[PDB]
């Protein structure tokens, strides 16, 4: 939009959080967001227990 | 938790939560700073272990 630069602006995943037991934040970086196209570039696996 | 500026009045006790740390408290029972430190079920020397 505009300011060619895919910006991030919307987060829309809770309303409220109350009651916190655990809180980690990584250290501060600048990922893209920038609009890649053709196929899939990258493969990320993840394995949850 | 020792050393913050203002505590809170008994009526209206504070209730901080405490996580992901390690509980060092050689410069805590070692230091004469307190007029009363009791545990009622350890011995305050277990504490580190
Ligand atoms: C976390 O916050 C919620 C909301 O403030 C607490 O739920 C309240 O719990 C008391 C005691 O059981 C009840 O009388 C209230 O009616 C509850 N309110 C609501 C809106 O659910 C909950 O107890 C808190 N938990 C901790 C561990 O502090
Ligand atoms: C119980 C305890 O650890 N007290 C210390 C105190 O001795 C020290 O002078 C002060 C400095 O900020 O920090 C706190
Ligand atoms: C472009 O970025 C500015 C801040 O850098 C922001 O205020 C503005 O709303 C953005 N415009 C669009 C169209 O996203």
């Amino acid at each position: 939009k505009n300011n060619k630069s895919w910006m991030e602006s919307e987060f829309r995943v809770y309303s409220s959080a109350n009651n916190c037991t655990f809180e980690y934040v990584s250290q501060p970086f600048l990922m893209d967001l920038e609009g890649k196209q053709g196929n899939f570039k990258n493969l990320r696996e993840f394995v949850f227990k | 938790v020792f050393n913050a500026t203002r505590f809170a009045s008994v009526y209206a006790w504070n209730r901080k939560r405490i996580s992901n740390c390690v509980a060092d408290y050689s410069v805590l029972y070692n230091s004469a700073s307190f007029s009363t430190f009791k545990c009622y079920g350890v011995s305050p020397t277990k504490l580190n272990d």
